[PDB]
């Protein structure tokens, strides 16, 4: 409920500023760029879960899967980067 | 199908112990020692026989021999307790990372006027046997028994009667 | 499945964590554990045809435990009788369920 | 409260319905959007905090995001679509009431059936560890480090792949 | 397109179908779909012109809904029985949004109007995988659930994708488009015996994919995606004739040829499970597809037709494009009837 | 030095688990204890609640089993208020 | 209770940002061999209420060809994010004692993007479509490494909680540990702040619109300052004084946002192209790598963190 | 020896940065192997009690498992007091 | 459990419908595929918190990376769509007919 409230509270707020405010008187650069952080958001959602991972006891195996995650991504990064993909330069 | 069964009100009904968090966990580390034979005998019988209306005759004993810890401790060595508890709840987690001298207070009290020693690292988190007359409950899930596996075919193998039959095939 | 390499190598990639009553990670039960065991272990051996008849039983728990249809209809008819007695004067709340008594 | 989550999932209804009728590819998006956020709370009401608080930080902040900006940088708008706007609006406002009376034939038809609305604040949680730790959603979505590993692997490739297949295409 | 490139797209293209045909969990084959379709879509547009772009589009669209079906049947099946595999027990409801799911995504009717426009926009080593190799895991996943399935829908689908197969092939003019009815009807035909027997299923699928390949090939020697293309082969290529001919036949379903044992086969199963009058339905009009072969077979081995001048010079060049499968194939596929009763 | 303190953290940790160790029986006891009397409670007015109505077995289970089936929180606080029921459901996601 | 909680956080971090705009100037003035403001009231303590007014009294010249509903909706969001994120902050008591709230802070963080480029395709133009797209482009990028700094620094407290980073430093900052995750955490701060040397889309609304993008942004200077003393400078917590770890808590912030003002004084600007150079070549690489070392140093380390 | 280190070091020189990162990853992947205090942690996080110990029956022939969490029998970890 | 359940099923039936029913443009057909997406991801977690089978979480998780895959194409598709014709109509794509 707290939650709620605070949040209902500084909406209100907002909007009671606003009202105020008033009453008182094509490059394919910039999608690839989107796409790159599609492409390394979804890594960061495979890789928030090593909190809770690093506490089991297959440490030789999580140590191996974080670590293939790590370097494919680093290639995938490297790829796109031999490739013009991090230039700018129309 | 099956009229459900349970206990009557007359029953399960016993002195609680009416003693809070803090004080159960400033307690505990001394509870796991003395009063361990009775709380692992009913941690047998809730696991072995599913039902806890099963074990009712030893959850009484439980409170019970856990109000004698809590009388032990009242009638010598209750001061020591209440501050270290009294700190205890101070915390949110109820953490022993600052009552740690009161603790040592409790301790030397209780090892003095008693022959409690405090259990090691790691001593309570172990597997013990133990011992009752109580037996071992046979069909505990109420395993409906099986059926019979299809009757399996055997016999040398021999090749096949006149071929494959397939039309006008003759091999 | 359709190319039992799996199961030819003898290893597992996919097929241990398939439904309730395998391994979960700290031992937690899963919700319907004993239903589901026991209808696997009962059509174990005999698949499909005989199971979806002579393991009907068992079937019907686990469906139960599972969804629970038969238990609301059940709360809910009480419910109902409940309110047509509380309308019409025959009957009042107790204490414990009115949000009073002594707690343990 | 135990009208909550029928108020969540009605309101995701009716995002998906102004979905459905497609105003624009941006209110689309603003619907999209308002539609995740009530599926995130749905879903921490069942308890998924970490399934939701996700879903928060990569459906919307990740996907939504490049739709809308996708949308800006390659979609125009056309000034005929406020009048159709408008008519879909009123479209919106039918459907609601029809699915309205729909749910009423529904409970008229299956009391304990479709929906229990007299069972509404229940039948939520069915049962839970009372005195349990460990058994969060983060446990479970931390075993792909342990067991699992196939469905890691699954996703990092496909990941992997996505980076040559984005540049083979837009080339 | 570079080699790192090419190996990791057609690395994803073969592992999709393996994935699914290897997997137990439903979750872990539309992966291998979501693979598919991923790795498939780039060599679709390659080309990066207009019809290329229009025909990726439309194949995206429409697996991606048909994914989307799947993966909503599988969810109900997961919230109906706590497991991820489909049992004798799932609403009946769920399979049948399933098979429709499949079904687009193979190509049957009514489900196919997609197939022979992406066909026509892609080129010929594209529609090769597109129509051989993007069939197995749809299959196989049916396959897995063919004893609870429903005849009735199954039998429906497989006789109007005969009918309108025939009734596409009789009009179109273009190699790409004929490829893609003629597709369409043996995947009826499989369909149809599908829920009774699905190692003719099976057998069925080599034998079409046996009797495309090479019919691809034979196209791609010349780039003829036409009939007065094709028909210039007598002065192009005529060492070709003698096995295109066997090969358009043998898919019509002659008797003397391998491509007509499915189709005996599969009439005697269903005769044995008393679906006479279907099989007499498919089998009537199955000649159509015939008429629309033999059409051909004229047009290519048994009339020339008006030819061009620098065909001279084309005659002038050697030519060194087809490999020792062509051969092997079309004789695998023109004379094993003999071989009939192993195969079955 | 971080090393060294996690190190410290752990036995914390340890600790704290084996006092939870050490408590759960009595709690389990009493937790059978307190559900038991609910469920007996709810029988108890079910009785009377519906003596009139035809063909109603009172406390006529839903399974062919025979054996015990942990009841569910809605089957408990039922017939109990909805503060207790949304405290039931809605208590432990809302921030104490 | 509840309520007079949150006028209590509410209140000063509004009257802190007002007075950081005056602190902002005067330290500018200094460094620029000038006073500031001196005389609307005593050394400047008016000039905020001032300014406030003024924009709150002027007449707002609302694009005609634009949008009302993106129009308000933009700086409303852009505030509430900015006042919702203050919530979980444990100082050293949270107001709401969350688990995962650095996730929490990394979402409502991430939410702006959208305001940010509702505002741009509502005016109708292509210029500021332009602008927006960049500085959305620009937020986006940093928001990867603001996020997996976090991920790897996350793992010498084994929990998502804001509440656990007080007792990991009972004894030692996090920042002699990671001081390479911090250089480019302290950076990513001005570069998602859209602040110098990253204010290239700074460098179109009227007053009362401006005033709220203004009061967002300078509430998130804080409190990315704040997120940086709890987490790479852990202050005092003595379990009875709550006290002094506020008030050493307040010296690290102020400390921290006078730094990113002696930064805007003393750096020329970037390049957009440049700029995600430097993220996509120099800190994406770099955090990987540290990734990497601080998922093996707690396990060739036998310091594995506990979850409570 | 003399090409090659001419090279790392015009790295060192030019693009310091993707050193310092590919050294990282090497001592990541590296260090574990040398370390003698890895093993410890599957040891920790075998010996974190998270759930409860369930007894056994005392069946005659166990001599090797205790009665009483204070008997010396059954597992000791004084090695993590002593780490 | 139910009510929720059926509303959320009566969601993804409308999203397919706004998918099979065309109005002029394509992000909205994508958009109601992504719909579709975040309802099946919705009803998987909530079905495994309703088990509590902690042995299946990593599926949505799954679904979510590869729609997003999927998502990334058809942007990319649509991307060319326009660059090639001015908009992101469905009637420029009228050739194949022949
Ligand atoms: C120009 C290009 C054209 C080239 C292609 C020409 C066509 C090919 C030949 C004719 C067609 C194929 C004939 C079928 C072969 C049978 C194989 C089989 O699977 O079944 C056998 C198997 C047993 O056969 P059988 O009758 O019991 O014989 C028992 C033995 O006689 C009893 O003794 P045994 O069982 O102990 O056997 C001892 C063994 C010992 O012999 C040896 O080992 C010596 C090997 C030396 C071989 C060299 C001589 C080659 C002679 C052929 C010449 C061809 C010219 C090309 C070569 C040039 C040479 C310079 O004998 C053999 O090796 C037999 C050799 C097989 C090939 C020759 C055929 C003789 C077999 C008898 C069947 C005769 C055909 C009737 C089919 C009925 C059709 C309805 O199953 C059968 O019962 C027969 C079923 C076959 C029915 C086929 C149905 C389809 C027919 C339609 C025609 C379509 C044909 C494809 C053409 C497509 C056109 C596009
Ligand atoms: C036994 C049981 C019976 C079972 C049923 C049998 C089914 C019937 C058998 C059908 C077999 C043939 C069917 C296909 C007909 C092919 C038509 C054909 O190839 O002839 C047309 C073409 C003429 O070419 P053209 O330009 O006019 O001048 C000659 C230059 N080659 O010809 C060509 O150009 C051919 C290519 C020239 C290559 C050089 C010549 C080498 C020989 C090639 C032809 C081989 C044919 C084998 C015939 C065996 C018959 C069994
Ligand atoms: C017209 C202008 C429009 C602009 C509007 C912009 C508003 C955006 C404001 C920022 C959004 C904040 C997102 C809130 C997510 C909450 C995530 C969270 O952590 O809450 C989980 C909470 C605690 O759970 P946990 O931490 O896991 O463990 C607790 C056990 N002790 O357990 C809970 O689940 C608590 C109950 C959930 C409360 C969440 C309510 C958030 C605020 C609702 C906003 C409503 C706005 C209007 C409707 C939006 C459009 C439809």
């Amino acid at each position: 409920m707290n939650l709620y409230t605070v949040i209902f509270i500084n909406i209100l707020l907002s909007l009671t500023l606003i009202l105020v405010a008033f009453w008182l008187p094509f490059s394919m650069k910039f999608f690839l760029v989107a796409i790159t952080f599609l492409l390394f958001d979804l890594e960061i959602a495979l890789l928030l879960p090593l909190p809770w991972a690093i506490q089991t006891i297959k440490t030789s195996t999580m140590m191996i899967m974080a670590f293939i995650l790590v370097t494919i991504l680093s290639l995938g990064l490297a790829y796109e980067w031999t490739q013009k993909g991090l230039e700018w330069t129309e | 199908p099956g009229i459900v069964e349970l206990p009557t009100l007359e029953e399960l009904k016993v002195e609680e112990v009416k003693v809070s968090s803090a004080v159960l966990k400033a307690a505990a580390h001394h509870y796991g020692a003395q009063c361990d034979k009775t709380n692992k005998e009913f941690m047998l019988c809730r696991w072995e026989e599913k039902d806890p209306r099963r074990c009712l005759k030893e959850g009484k004993l439980v409170n019970g021999c856990a109000l004698n810890f809590f009388r032990q401790i009242k009638s010598h060595c209750a001061e020591p307790f209440t501050e270290y508890w009294t700190c205890l709840d101070y915390s949110n987690m109820q953490l022993f990372r600052h009552c740690r001298q009161q603790q040592a207070k409790f301790d030397q009290c209780v090892l003095d006027k008693l022959g409690w020693v405090r259990p090691d690292l790691g001593q309570l988190s172990k597997v013990t046997k133990v011992k009752t007359d109580r037996p071992l409950p046979e069909n505990p899930y109420h395993s409906r028994a099986r059926p019979e596996p299809n009757p399996v075919i055997e016999g040398d193998l021999k090749p096949a009667k006149h071929g494959t039959r397939f039309f006008f095939w003759t091999v | 499945p359709f190319l039992d390499i799996q199961k030819k190598l003898g290893i597992s990639l996919d097929r241990h964590f398939m439904f309730l009553s395998a391994e979960q990670p700290y031992k937690n039960a899963a919700r319907c554990h004993a239903f589901e065991k026991e209808w696997i272990e009962c059509a174990h051996g005999i698949g499909g045809t005989r199971a979806k008849k002579e393991c009907k039983i068992e079937f019907d728990d686990f469906e139960e435990c599972l969804l629970r249809y038969k238990t609301m209809r059940r709360m809910h008819d009480i419910k109902k009788q409940r309110e047509k007695l509380m309308k019409e004067g025959k009957y009042t709340p107790p204490p414990h369920h009115s949000g009073r008594e002594e707690p343990r | 409260m135990n009208n909550y989550i029928f108020v969540l999932s009605s309101l995701f209804l009716v995002g998906c319905l102004g979905l459905a009728l497609k105003p624009s590819p941006i209110y689309g998006g603003l619907g999209l959007i308002v539609s995740g956020f009530v599926g995130c709370l749905m879903v921490l009401g069942f308890g998924g905090s970490f399934l939701g608080l996700m879903v928060f930080l990569i459906y919307l902040g990740g996907m939504l995001v490049v739709f809308g900006y996708t949308t800006a940088m390659a979609t125009e708008e056309y000034p005929e679509t406020w009048g159709s706007n408008w008519l879909i609006l009123g479209f919106l406002v039918l459907g609601v009431i029809m699915e309205v009376f729909l749910i009423c034939v529904l409970n008229y038809y299956d009391e304990v059936g479709v929906i229990n609305l007299d069972g509404l604040g229940d039948w939520l949680m069915y049962e839970v560890d009372d005195v349990g730790v460990m058994l969060e959603g983060g446990i479970g979505v931390a075993a792909m480090y342990s067991c699992a590993t196939w469905m890691m692997v699954v996703a990092g490739w496909s990941l992997f792949a996505g980076i040559f297949i984005i540049i083979e295409i837009t080339r | 397109m570079n080699p790192i490139t090419l190996a990791i797209i057609y690395f994803t293209i073969f592992l999709g179908p393996v994935i699914t045909m290897s997997s137990t969990n439903l979750m872990l084959m539309w992966v291998g779909l979501e693979f598919s379709l991923l790795a498939i879509i780039p060599m679709l547009i390659n080309k990066k012109n207009p019809r290329s772009t229009e025909a990726a589009t439309k194949y995206f669209v429409t697996q991606a809904t048909a994914s989307m079906i799947i993966l909503l049947a599988i969810v109900l099946n997961y919230k109906q029985l706590g497991t991820w595999m489909f049992q004798q027990q799932t609403n009946g409801l769920i399979l049948n949004m399933t098979l429709m799911a499949l079904s687009m995504k193979l190509g049957l009717a009514p489900f196919h109007f997609w197939l022979p426009e992406v066909t026509q926009g892609i080129p010929l080593h594209m529609g090769l995988i597109l129509l051989t190799w993007q069939k197995i895991a749809p299959l196989s996943i049916l396959i897995q659930i063919y004893p609870l399935l429903n005849s009735t829908i199954i039998l429906m689908l497989a006789i109007t994708s005969i009918f309108m197969g025939a009734w596409g092939g009789l009009n179109q003019t273009q190699m790409r488009k004929i490829m893609a009815y003629s597709s369409i009807a043996h995947m009826g035909w499989m369909l149809a015996i599908l829920p009774y027997n699905p190692s003719l299923t099976l057998l069925n699928l080599m034998i079409y994919i046996i009797l495309t390949a090479p019919m691809f090939m034979a196209l791609m020697l010349n780039n003829s995606m036409t009939i007065n293309s094709i028909s210039l082969l007598w002065n192009k290529t005529p060492a070709m004739l003698t096995m295109i001919s066997l090969m358009l036949l043998s898919l019509g379903g002659l008797p003397p040829l391998t491509g007509f044992l499915p189709k005996w086969i599969i009439i005697t199963e269903l005769m044995k499970n008393n679906c006479l009058i279907m099989a007499t339905l498919m089998a009537m009009m199955a000649l159509l597809n015939l008429f629309f072969y033999t059409r051909l077979i004229y047009s290519t081995s048994l009339t020339m037709f008006p030819t061009n001048n620098n065909s001279k010079m084309m005659t002038h060049q050697t030519k060194t494009k087809p490999n020792l499968m062509f051969s092997t194939l079309a004789i695998m596929s023109t004379m094993t009837l003999p071989l009939a009763p192993q195969l079955i | 030095r971080m090393m060294r303190w996690n190190q410290e953290r752990r036995r914390l940790l340890i600790e704290d688990l084996e006092a939870r160790i050490a408590l759960m029986p009595l709690f389990q006891a009493e937790k059978d204890r307190r559900t038991l009397q609910i469920l007996r409670e709810n029988l108890e007015e079910e009785a009377i609640i519906m003596k009139d109505v035809p063909n109603w077995k009172v406390g006529e289970s839903v399974f062919h089993t025979t054996r015990w089936v942990p009841p569910l929180i809605g089957e408990m606080y039922g017939l109990r208020t909805k503060e207790e029921m949304s405290n039931a459901n809605f208590g432990f996601t809302w921030y104490t | 209770m509840f309520f007079i909680n949150i006028l209590t956080l509410l209140v000063p971090i509004l009257i802190a940002m007002a007075f950081l705009t005056l602190v902002e100037r005067k330290i500018l003035g200094y460094m620029q061999l000038r006073k500031g403001p001196n005389i609307v009231g005593p050394y400047g303590i008016l000039q905020p209420f001032a300014d406030a007014m003024k924009l709150f009294m002027k007449e707002p010249m609302r694009p005609l060809t634009t949008s009302m509903s993106l129009f308000i909706i933009a700086p409303t969001l852009s505030l509430t994010l900015a006042l919702s994120l203050w919530v979980p902050l444990p100082m050293p008591h949270p107001l709401i004692n969350l688990n995962l709230g650095i996730l929490f802070i990394l979402a409502t963080s991430s939410l702006s993007v959208y305001s940010i480029l509702w505002s741009g395709w509502a005016s109708n133009s292509k210029y500021s479509l332009f602008g927006a797209l960049r500085a959305v482009a620009q937020t986006i990028s940093y928001e990867v490494t603001m996020a997996i700094i976090l991920l790897s620094v996350l793992l010498m407290n084994g929990s998502y909680s804001l509440q656990t980073l007080i007792t990991t430093q009972e004894h030692m900052w996090l920042l002699l540990p990671a001081w390479p995750m911090a250089m480019m955490w302290f950076i990513s701060t001005l570069a998602e702040t859209n602040r110098a040397p990253f204010d290239l889309t700074e460098g179109e609304y009227a007053a009362g619109p401006f005033a709220l993008f203004f009061m967002a942004e300078y509430t998130n200077i804080i409190l990315m300052n704040a997120l940086t003393t709890i987490i790479f400078l852990g202050p005092l917590y003595y379990i009875n004084l709550p006290e002094l770890y506020s008030t050493n808590f307040m010296m690290e912030a102020l400390l921290l946002s006078s730094t990113f003002l002696w930064i805007r004084a003393s750096y020329p600007r970037f390049r957009y192209d440049q700029l995600m150079h430097l993220l996509w070549k120099n800190f994406l690489p770099l955090t990987l790598a540290l990734c990497m070392w601080h998922i093996s140093l707690p396990i060739f380390t036998a310091g594995v963190p506990p979850y409570m | 020896a003399g090409r090659i280190s001419a090279f790392l070091k015009n790295a060192w020189a030019k693009e310091p940065v993707l050193v310092v990162s590919f050294s990282v990853w090497g001592l990541a992947i590296i260090m574990p192997m040398i370390s003698p205090y890895t093993k410890y942690a599957s040891m920790i996080n075998k010996a974190t009690p998270y759930n409860y110990p369930v007894p056994v029956r005392d069946d005659g022939n166990m001599p090797d498992v205790p009665s009483h969490p204070q008997d010396p029998l059954g597992p000791s970890l004084d090695w993590l007091k002593n780490l | 459990m139910p009510s929720t359940f059926f509303n959320l099923t009566m969601a993804f039936s409308l999203s397919l419908l706004g998918t099979l029913m065309f109005r002029s443009h394509l992000m909205s057909t994508l958009l109601c595929l992504e719909g579709m997406v975040l309802s099946l991801f919705i009803m998987t977690s909530v079905t495994s918190l309703n088990s509590n089978s902690m042995s299946s979480m990593p599926i949505p998780i799954t679904i979510l990376v590869f729609a997003a895959c999927e998502a990334a194409v058809g942007l990319a598709l649509l991307v060319k769509v326009s660059n090639t014709y001015g908009t992101d109509y469905v009637q420029n794509l009228n050739l194949l007919q022949c």
